[PDB]
RNA sequence: AUAUACCGCCAUCUUCAGCAAACCCUGAUGAAGGCUACAAAGUAAGCGCAAGUACCCACGUAAAGACGUUAGGUCAAGGUGUAGCCC
């Protein structure tokens, strides 16, 4: 039985977002990609570097906004600008949100030698696409 | 509110025949409609014996005197419920009279269920229809038997839900759980038409009398 | 390696190992959320980041990056450990449950009022008692042996209204809910004589269970099978004797008890039926007659036959007890108030 | 027991309100010790106080 | 919470008893009409039997 | 060391269509069972099938294929519970 990135059915008490609710075979059919860059296009280079950077960014944001991310990040790369669109929760204080936004922007910019912006979209609670 | 209810709801309960249902029929009318013909003596039901006049050549004859008394009571109950604005639901699985009963229900402003009675219509009503649905206040069985000669499951379900049931019980029926049994012939078109006309007339009389009494009270 | 680290959800899933071949047929560990007490911006170096773990503005001046002294950080860590251990201790400690018939038995345990109904219906007045919990197993084609709970519960208001129900569920709590919600739709009403006992002696047999219930005077107590004591407390009966012979099947016992208590002729019913006064003669009240019920309709002028010798089918146990030949080391024992 | 667990409860012949709780209001007979759970000592004191 | 025990008493008896007990706060719409004009027989469920010995149906042929 | 503690990814029936919570009913309120269309107690959210989608059509092939079975495979992808070594 296929297990890859599938949230198996339950008694109907498990809330799941749009991303979780959709199995791998729905990528490009019902769900897009969480990281957009030119590394994987034909004739382009640095796919491995982009993948490693994406993985580190995801871990770093998860650990830097603990219990705040309401859904997976979206990593967009335009030229050398890196934009992290993050959906977060309206629990942490705005002071701490701003502190962490500035902190993450600066640290990631210095670490990856590129201008990094972090766009937070706040929601009251995790958006539930369906109940599994 | 108190005086309104006292004089509207409880006023008719002080009279033996407030709606005058006895005039709607006579033993002669029932006879002419053939209300007195039952099934063969072999199909007879043990609980229908008290209402059977006899057996004319292995054919049961329903005592139309008892039918007249029972029909008086059933019509009076139906009239009082219609006056009180309760929901009256006509049930019958006789496909020969499904159309007629539905038309009578629509004309008299009440409801009908002449189709396959799905399980739980009454016992599971809140889930099936909605938590705030209003169940019928009276169920009138024009044929208490289903299409396999068994009692309509609605009879048992109505008894469960405490919905009074008027019901025409033939000599092969089981009147034990029917609140107001009316021993009669439920298979002749004449008899079924007479029953439909009687209930329609009683309900219409009750509703119009309710309106008239309300107008009389509210105009003063 | 940083890149080989996972999240708390995945780590706890793997460590606890709820799902698995072991849990398939039962062929402990506690999920501790380690992010509970942690504060964003608190690390072992004791840095005070303005705007994250300390107030941004102090007395109108923007604070600046500072570090707690070593002793201050030690104090903070000690306080954190204190909170952790207090939370763990309060988690480990448990409240003592009020046992039912026995310490480990579900029977006799209260379940609370039945859940409120949809159409503005509430049963706070009702109390629910568990009479039995079983683990019935059925062999299914695919899932080997399948475990289920059959619960018997009795609800009642203590004012006559009482019913019982069987709930089936894979989970014990769902079984309880089903049973106690179904009970309230199947309430009997039991006539109680003077609101403390039954109207007359009842000998009945439901399937292979015989129940012999005796009407008793005030203050006699409930000398009945423990389940009957529970059901009688629910119904509202204070005083009655009851002997259960034959099979002691709990469900047959409950059903037969309710059948007997529901099919009893009140004194008013007897007086109406026989067209006579029903007269009570209490030994405590001397020869004074007490008309407990009188016919609603006319009263018979016929004094009723005086049968010289009754034809009642006596019970050998009653006869033996009356004659004093029943010397049981187990009868008339001293027991807690019931 | 009920008497020994509450030191404010005193078994004294003038404490009729407490003494009544251990006499059946319908028969007037002092409940035997297992009925109420009172120890033998406190039951003897209760019986003496009731008398 | 009307009792769903259609085999125990009649709808009238169950409704009356529950109202007396206080389970039913308000009498159902039909209760007053029933109490005023009851049927000739109280509708209590009875399990039918088959006559076995010398018992015969009291129906007499109409001659 | 332990796949007979697991997460992770899967084989298998599956070249299946059923799994179903929450209710209702039947069986005397036992384990249990719940269908007849000229219908006779079942209603069912959700998952699956189906549908939708990719390739060259609406066909076909992919993909998908639930709940469960084989303590099926993997502690040697990695992580991890328990246990074990630390000159
Ligand atoms: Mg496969
Ligand atoms: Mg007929
Ligand atoms: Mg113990
Ligand atoms: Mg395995
Ligand atoms: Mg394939
Ligand atoms: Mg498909
Ligand atoms: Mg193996
Ligand atoms: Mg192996
Ligand atoms: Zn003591």
């Amino acid at each position: 039985k296929n297990r890859a990135a599938r949230v198996r059915v339950s008694k109907g008490d498990k809330p799941v977002t749009y991303e979780e609710a959709h199995a791998p075979h729905y990528i490009a059919h019902r769900k897009g990609w969480l990281s957009l860059h030119t590394g994987n296009l034909d004739g382009e280079d640095h796919a491995a570097e982009r993948t490693v950077e994406d993985v580190f960014l995801r871990k770093f944001m998860w650990g830097t906004f603990p219990g705040c991310l309401a859904d997976q990040l979206v990593l967009k790369r335009r030229g050398n600008q890196l934009e992290i669109c993050a959906v977060v929760l309206r629990q942490l204080s705005p002071h701490k949100y701003y502190f962490l936004v500035g902190y993450s922007e600066t640290l990631l910019s210095y670490f990856y030698k590129c201008p990094v912006r972090l766009h937070l979209q706040t929601v009251p609670s995790k958006v539930v696409y369906k109940y599994l | 509110s108190t005086d309104f209810n006292d004089k509207i709801l409880n006023e008719p309960l002080k009279h033996s025949d407030f709606f005058n249902v006895k005039e709607l029929f006579s033993v002669r009318s029932l006879f002419d409609a053939r209300v007195h013909l039952g099934h063969k003596a072999g199909c007879r039901h043990r609980f229908m014996e008290p209402y059977i006049f006899g057996s004319r050549l292995d054919h049961d004859i329903i005592d139309l005197e008892q039918t007249a008394t029972h029909l008086q009571l059933a019509l009076n109950f139906t009239a009082h419920m219609a006056y009180r604005k309760g929901i009256i639901l006509f049930i019958s699985r006789n496909r020969q009279f499904s159309y007629l009963i539905e038309n009578m229900a629509r004309d008299c402003g009440e409801y009908a269920h002449t189709r396959y009675f799905r399980g739980g219509m009454l016992t599971n009503a809140r889930l099936l229809f909605g938590p705030t649905v209003r169940l019928p206040d009276l169920i009138i069985f024009l044929h208490t038997l289903n299409n396999i000669f068994e009692p309509h499951v609605a009879v048992r379900d109505a008894a469960k839900m405490n919905i009074p049931t008027v019901g025409i019980v033939d000599t092969n029926c089981n009147p034990c759980l029917i609140t107001y049994p009316v021993p009669g012939n439920d298979d002749s078109p004449l008899a079924v038409h007479l029953y439909c006309r009687l209930f329609q007339t009683a309900i219409t009389r009750a509703k119009e009398k309710r309106q008239q009494v309300e107008a009389l009270y509210r105009l003063q | 390696s940083f890149f080989t680290k996972l999240t708390a959800d995945e780590l706890w899933k793997g460590a606890l190992a709820e799902t698995g071949a072991g849990a398939k047929k039962g062929r402990k560990k506690k999920r501790k959320d380690l992010n509970r007490g942690q504060i964003i911006g608190e690390g072992r170096y004791g840095f005070l980041w303005p705007g994250l773990n300390v107030p941004l503005m102090k007395n109108g001046a923007v604070q600046t990056i500072a570090q707690r002294s070593k002793e201050e950080q030690e104090k903070v860590e000690a306080d954190m450990i204190q909170q952790r251990e207090e939370w763990d201790r309060k988690k480990k400690m448990k409240v003592k449950r009020e046992r039912g018939w026995s310490g480990n038995s579900w029977g006799g345990i209260s379940l609370g009022p039945p859940d409120p109904g949809p159409c503005g219906e509430t049963y706070e007045d009702f109390d629910t008692r568990i009479l039995e919990v079983r683990n019935v197993f059925t062999m299914t084609a695919k899932e080997g042996r399948k475990k289920s709970i059959r619960v018997l519960v009795a609800v009642g208001n203590g004012k006559g209204a009482a019913g019982f129900s069987i709930g089936k569920a894979t989970d014990r709590m769902d079984a309880f809910r089903k049973a106690k919600n179904r009970a309230v739709h199947h309430l009997h009403y039991i006539e109680r004589y003077e609101d403390h006992t039954i109207f007359h002696d009842i000998s009945l047999r439901f399937k292979r269970t015989h129940i012999k219930m005796k009407k008793q005077p005030k203050g006699y107590g409930l000398r009945c099978h423990r389940a009957i004591i529970t059901i009688c407390r629910l119904i509202g009966i204070k005083d009655m004797y009851a002997k259960v012979s034959g099979s002691i099947n709990m469900l047959s016992l409950t059903q037969g008890l309710f059948r007997g208590l529901s099919r009893q002729e009140t004194h008013q019913q007897l007086a109406d039926k026989k067209g006579l006064h029903v007269v009570e003669i209490r030994e405590e009240c001397g020869p004074l007659p007490i008309v407990v019920a009188s016919p609603r309709g006319p009263l018979r002028k016929d004094p009723e036959p005086e049968d010289e010798v009754p034809d009642v089918k006596l019970d050998w146990e009653d006869v033996k007890t009356a004659q004093g030949m029943k010397r049981s080391v187990w009868s008339n024992l001293k027991r807690a108030a019931t | 027991c009920p008497i020994c667990r509450d030191h404010k409860l005193h078994v004294d012949f003038r404490n009729v309100k407490l003494l009544e709780q251990f006499v059946c209001a319908h028969t007037g007979i002092i409940f035997y010790a297992p009925y109420t759970g009172v120890c033998v000592k406190q039951h003897k004191r209760l019986t003496q106080a009731i008398q | 919470a009307g009792s769903r025990l259609e085999t125990v008493g009649s709808i009238f008896s169950r409704t009356r008893d529950l109202v007396r007990a206080g389970v039913l706060k308000e009498k159902p719409l039909w209760f007053d009409v029933y109490d005023a004009f009851p049927p000739l027989r109280e509708p209590v469920f009875q399990r039918p039997r088959v006559r076995y010995g010398k018992a015969k149906a009291p129906i007499q042929d109409i001659w």
